[PDB]
RNA sequence: CGGCACGUAGCGCAGCCUGGUAGCGCACCGUCAUGGGGUGUCGGGGGUCGGAGGUUCAAAUCCUCUCGUGCCGACCA
RNA sequence: AAUGCCCC
RNA sequence: UGCCUGGCGGCCGUAGCGCGGUGGUCCCACCUGACCCCAUGCCGAACUCAGAAGUGAAACGCCGUAGCGCCGAUGGUAGUGUGGGGUCUCCCCAUGCGAGAGUAGGGAACUGCCAGGCAU
RNA sequence: UAGUCCGGAUUGGAGUCUGCAACUCGACUCCAUGAAGUCGGAAUCGCUAGUAAUCGUGGAUCAGAAUGCCACGGUGAAUAC
RNA sequence: UCCUCCUAAAGAGUAACGGAGGAGCACGAAGGUUGGCUAAUCCUGGUCGGACAUCAGGAGGUUAGUGCAAUGGCAUAAGCCAGCUUGACUGCGAGCGUGACGGCGCGAGCAGGUGCGAAAGCAGGUCAUAGUGAUCCGGUGGUUCUGAAUGGAAGGGCCAC
RNA sequence: CGACUUACCAACCCGAUGCAAACUGCGAAUACCGGAGAAUGUUAUCACGGGAGACACACGGCGGGUGCUAACGUCCGUC
């Protein structure tokens, strides 16, 4: 239960976002990945953020 | 047992080709020679074979185990195949690193026409 | 008192005892005590029979115990209801089928072995018989 | 401290030897590759061998290790 | 042999007190002065003087006698 | 904050009853013939440090709390605060006056002292059992007419006062037990 | 390469006439000299391991490989994966140069040299030996060095038995005895 | 019977939660002080955790089984 | 005007 | 066509191990060397590359050998479906199926495609 | 300014002398070896002037066998409110 | 409540306060791909070094390993190492398995857009099976779909705590 | 500092003998799935719809767990 969940918000200017979990303790640095963004149908970088 | 090592290296891709049922072009590089032959999808029957043991190439060449000789036998095998009507194959490096002599044979074959 | 030093599991299913026996040949010694009946010997009965026969030969010759109690037999305590898990191991048992040779002995005359095995068998719940060694 | 078995998983063979089969139908459900995939059959992520064409199931024992192979004769 | 990985390795002269000069490739960088090389080491004319067995009754009778 | 039931928790748990952390030290579960079961727990109030007595009902129960203890090492004091650090995470931390009550005179620097933190925040520090300290002030002992041992009052570099035998003068490091506030040896 | 030429010109035919070999490929020939410096104190201090690696790179002509704990052993508080050693493999001209340097400079320089053993031979010809001070190699200077290390040499040969391996080193007039 | 919480230096207790070091008091040993004993002062030593099997790189600590000692009730019939 | 017990 | 050797199969121990012998014209392996392609968590060891002075030592291939492994009986001796029976915790009879282990024995593989040397 | 050119213990080898006789058990010499020790815990001792401190010398006993004992001089202080 | 083995009678299923154990996770690499490699344990030789570190050879053969219990599997490795990366993608889905149902699982193949590979190709998480909570109510972002006269808006709907 | 003697215990291998529900380098009879064929069977099969009851079973045989291979015991599978 130490592994919180996060959302990877799109950098394509949309509000689209994935959602996974990261171990906030051993990897404090933000997660940045390139996932498919279906609202513009491109592969764009995704920058993590708080679920809120 | 270098033999067995490279055979184990080849076995996976060889069985994947077996399963995909593709006509595969195999090579076998020794220090003093290089060989090639395309084998029917069942694997038991061979279609055309071009080797640097054949006089038709051994005469034209100066040394047998080197990149230009590999390109020569690659040209030979792609030409013989295309003549026989085979033009779509898959390359089976048979365990050897795709580099140097084997890569030269592959580029010569691609150039002479064998689509892969 | 024979008992396995370790066992993989503590308790064992009851099971049945059907069929003939396996070690039906006197191999080591020259005489043996073959079982004719069918049942389950305990470590206590095996030890009692051994004591009887070794004393009857007066620490002479060589004997072999061809069976070994490995089956753990359990019992419920007294004044306890019938549910609530399996019991707890009381003693150990070696299932016996007809023909299983139980004890062996050599180095003593045939008649002395006869008497020793009589005194032993008088303490076993199975009906048994004397058998001698045979070639082939 | 006992009595905690699990739900049965319904593994086993679903279409036995010489059985007509549409493409995409499970043949065997297993845990490990007790049966390996052969001609025209696949291997799922949990090692369930399914059909990849239509035809009649066949069981083989090919291999240098004497393994069991499921193959579909495409009829 | 990689390029920047390994240290320098050049031909270096080694002179001993035996009077033997030796051209050797090594990592010592500068020249090299030896005190004892193979051919001068007291290894083949030393197996007796480095044990010194002797005999006590001989020592005694040399010390004195009747 | 998993809720805990009375006939479940043994010693060691840190229950959170009534906006206040506690610590079960002992507990006696009773199941009498013909009546509701209960536990007589010997609780321990974990903020003032007083032992309370609570008979709990099988059903009556409480949520847990994040009260934990591990080995922090004292660093420095500044104004009203004491700061300590871990040797396995190196996480910085700051306490307050309340937490360090009467242990102010026992902590010097680099002492490895167990602290209880709650809500990720210290509430009580325990000075190492024996601390080496130096004496700021003493009256040069003169045996005079003493026929018994005598003893002598001696302030220390941290303010504390201890009875030191007679010879310890000034500038001599002594060893005191924080537990009893008493001299143990003059560490050479 | 001096010793290598010497080998090719004298030692092969000497061993031929010695052992009545039929094919020249039968004669034992060395393949690699392996240098090892197991520094158990590395878990306590890694800079010690780095200095040991530097000293080994000095004694030989190569950067050393940092061996690591194959298994996790509690008897020495080593966990699997810890860097606890150094290694150098020497083949070819580097092997021959180090071999010459060793048997001609370092062996004479070792303290109280009464000869090397003739029975440390693996039973398979492969010789191995050890040193107790790394300063016996002129590459490193004892005023520059801080801690005295050790190491062990390992002469791997293609000798079937160890009799022929020892005879090979004797043909190389190895100073064992 | 179960459950349950203990078993750690000669004695009494910590530690154990949250694996890597076993600590505290008295006692014990040797000086000193004293006419001598004691109180006192200065110095020293001692255990490896009831036992066995597991997890683990490693168990006083975690699991499980045994042995021993306490405590609770084993009721309505 | 701190402490200072006992001697078969 | 006959034998040798390479690769790719079929088959998956009657096909594998062991011991003895043997092969270099060709092929193969070792081998030579290393600026260049490429490489070593160091090492031309391996992986590569450029070649042909030497050797069949190792390996690899082949021949022989029954010390193992392995196969294995037509055929004979446990269990069991159906029906009936008993002295019924376990057996018997009629009928159908019929092992496992062991014995005799077999066994030093068989074969397809295409490629290089003596006879033809 | 270092365990050192401090310290000399311990041990190996070789000798001298006395004495019937230096093994147990003498003293001394030569070569090598080079421990502990870096000013000493609680406590405790002597000394008020040619004294303490320090440096040598002799004698008795005695063949040989003193760092002990008894004497002798050399240098020579601090403090006593 | 869930997972593994036996009971369980050679398809699936099968009870007991029957016999044994585990789970309420971990991982942005411990995933994808390409290339490469093969263990445990003993023997001998070797500086400190020793029962056991690191080095070398030999015998051995997967007795090893797999993030975690047990079972099946794994050498083409599913085990170990390295480079580049985000397929731990979005919309679907022939056809099957498993459920009283709610549901749960497997899946070739199609479209868009990537990753590795020379290429054939592989990739919609991890050797597989535990690692979980229906509905209501409400929160956050998107979205003209609705919007009580009309234009907005509030509030609902659709999509993703 | 080295060790000499030897009434006991003995791992690893080798030969021989047994045991196992949670052992398997072997392995049936039955049962189960699929295909084909004849005879027979008042479609006996499946789907959709209207109406239900029922979900306390018992004993005997066979295979077992539990119990004491005790019970007109108890819990399953099949008839
Ligand atoms: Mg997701
Ligand atoms: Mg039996
Ligand atoms: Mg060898
Ligand atoms: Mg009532
Ligand atoms: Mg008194
Ligand atoms: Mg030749
Ligand atoms: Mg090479
Ligand atoms: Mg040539
Ligand atoms: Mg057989
Ligand atoms: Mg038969
Ligand atoms: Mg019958
Ligand atoms: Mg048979
Ligand atoms: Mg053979
Ligand atoms: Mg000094
Ligand atoms: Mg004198
Ligand atoms: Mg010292
Ligand atoms: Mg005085
Ligand atoms: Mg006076
Ligand atoms: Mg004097
Ligand atoms: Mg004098
Ligand atoms: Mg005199
Ligand atoms: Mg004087
Ligand atoms: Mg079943
Ligand atoms: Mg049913
Ligand atoms: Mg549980
Ligand atoms: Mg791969
Ligand atoms: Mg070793
Ligand atoms: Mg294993
Ligand atoms: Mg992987
Ligand atoms: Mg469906
Ligand atoms: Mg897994
Ligand atoms: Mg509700
Ligand atoms: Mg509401
Ligand atoms: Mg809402
Ligand atoms: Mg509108
Ligand atoms: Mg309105
Ligand atoms: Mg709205
Ligand atoms: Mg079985
Ligand atoms: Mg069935
Ligand atoms: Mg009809
Ligand atoms: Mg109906
Ligand atoms: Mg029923
Ligand atoms: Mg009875």
């Amino acid at each position: 239960g130490i592994r919180e969940k996060i959302k990877l918000v799109s950098s394509a200017g949309t509000g689209h976002f994935y959602t996974t979990t990261k171990n906030k303790r051993t990897k404090p640095e933000k997660l940045e990945l390139k996932k498919f963004d279906p609202v513009v149908r491109q592969h764009v970088i995704y920058k993590e953020a708080k679920i809120k | 047992d270098k033999k067995s090592a490279r055979i184990r290296r080849a076995t996976r891709a060889r069985r994947k080709l077996q399963e995909l049922g593709a006509t595969r072009l195999v090579v076998h590089r020794t220090p003093r020679h290089i060989y090639a032959q395309v084998i029917a999808p069942n694997g038991s029957e061979v279609l055309v074979a071009a080797s640097t043991v054949e006089k038709a190439i051994a005469e034209q060449l100066k040394y047998t185990g080197n990149k230009d000789a590999a390109a020569a036998v690659g040209k030979a095998v792609a030409e013989r195949a295309l003549e026989k009507g085979i033009k779509d194959v898959s390359f089976d490096r048979s365990g050897f690193q795709y580099h140097g002599r084997v890569q030269a044979l592959a580029d010569a074959a691609r150039e002479a026409g064998l689509q892969f | 008192m024979l008992q396995p030093k370790r066992t993989k599991f503590r308790k064992m299913h009851k099971g049945r005892n059907r069929g003939l026996a396996q070690g039906t040949d006197v191999s080591f010694g020259s005489f043996g005590l073959k079982a004719v009946g069918r049942g389950r010997l305990t470590a206590r009965q095996i030890e009692a029979a051994r004591r009887a026969m070794t004393r009857a030969v007066k620490r002479q010759g060589k004997i072999w115990i061809r069976v070994f109690p490995d089956k753990p037999i359990t019992e419920k305590p007294l004044a306890v209801r019938m549910g609530k898990g399996k019991g707890n191991v009381e003693y150990w048992v070696a299932l016996i089928q007809p023909g299983k040779v139980l004890y062996e002995m050599d180095g003593v005359p045939e008649e002395l072995a006869r008497e020793a095995f009589k005194l032993a068998a008088a303490k076993l719940p199975i009906k048994t018989t004397f058998v001698t060694k045979t070639v082939m | 401290r006992n009595g905690r078995d699990s739900e049965a998983k319904r593994l086993g063979v679903k279409r036995f030897g010489g059985e007509s089969v549409l493409a995409g139908s499970i043949i065997v459900r297993q845990r490990g590759t007790k049966f390996h995939a052969g001609a025209n059959v696949g291997c799922g992520r949990d090692h369930t061998l399914f059909a990849k064409a239509d035809g009649k199931v066949k069981f083989e024992v090919k291999g240098p290790k004497n393994r069991k192979f499921i193959s579909i004769e495409a009829e | 042999m990689k390029k920047d990985i390994h240290p320098k390795y050049e031909e270096i002269t080694a002179s001993c007190s035996c009077g033997n000069v030796m051209k050797i490739r090594s990592t010592v960088g500068h020249d090299l002065n030896l005190d004892v090389c193979s051919k001068c080491h007291p290894f083949f004319t030393g197996k007796q003087r480095d044990v010194a067995t002797g005999g006590r009754v001989d020592r005694f009778n040399k010390r004195f006698n009747i | 904050m998993a809720t805990y039931y009375s006939n479940d928790f043994r010693a060691g748990l840190k229950i959170m009853l009534d906006g206040e952390p506690y610590a079960v030290e002992a507990s006696e579960f009773v199941k009498p013939g013909k009546g509701q079961a209960f536990a007589r727990v010997k609780l321990r109030r974990l903020l003032t440090g007083t032992r309370v007595e609570k008979t709990f009902k099988s059903t009556d129960s409480a949520e847990g709390a994040d009260v934990v203890d591990m080995n922090l090492t004292y660093l420095y004091n500044d104004g009203e605060f004491w700061h300590f650090m871990n040797n396995e995470t190196f996480e910085q931390l700051s306490a307050d006056a309340k937490a360090i009550g009467d242990n102010a005179k026992w902590l010097l620097d680099q002492a490895e002292c167990i602290v209880t933190l709650w809500n990720g925040q210290p509430i009580s520090v325990t000075p190492p059992n024996f601390v080496e300290l130096e004496i700021v002030d003493t009256d040069p002992g003169l045996k005079g007419d003493t026929a018994g041992t005598g003893g002598k009052p001696a302030t220390l570099s941290t303010g504390a006062v201890v009875k030191v035998p007679l010879f310890v003068q000034i500038g001599e490091v002594i060893k005191v037990d924080t537990r009893s506030g008493e001299y143990v040896s003059r560490v050479k | 390469a001096k010793l290598h030429d010497y080998y090719k010109d004298e030692v092969v035919k000497k061993l031929m006439t010695e052992f009545n070999y039929n094919s020249v490929m039968q004669v034992p020939r060395v393949e690699k000299i392996t240098l090892n410096m197991g520094v158990g104190e590395a878990i306590a201090d890694k800079k010690l391991l780095d200095n040991a690696a530097a000293d080994l790179a000095a004694i030989s002509g190569q950067k050393p490989l940092i061996t690591k704990a194959r298994k996790s052993v509690a008897g020495f508080k080593i966990r699997q994966g810890y860097p606890i050693g150094c290694k150098v493999t020497l083949r070819g001209e580097r092997m021959w140069e180090f071999f010459e340097r060793l048997i001609t400079i370092a062996v004479p320089r070792i303290r109280d040299f009464r000869g090397l053993s003739a029975k440390s031979f693996d039973g398979r010809g492969n010789y191995s030996m050890g040193v107790r001070e790394q300063i016996i190699f002129p590459e490193i200077d004892y005023d520059k060095v801080d801690r005295v290390r050790g190491l062990d040499i390992t002469i791997t040969t293609t000798a079937k038995s160890d009799e022929e391996g020892r005879a090979l080193l004797a043909a190389f007039d190895f100073p064992f005895r």
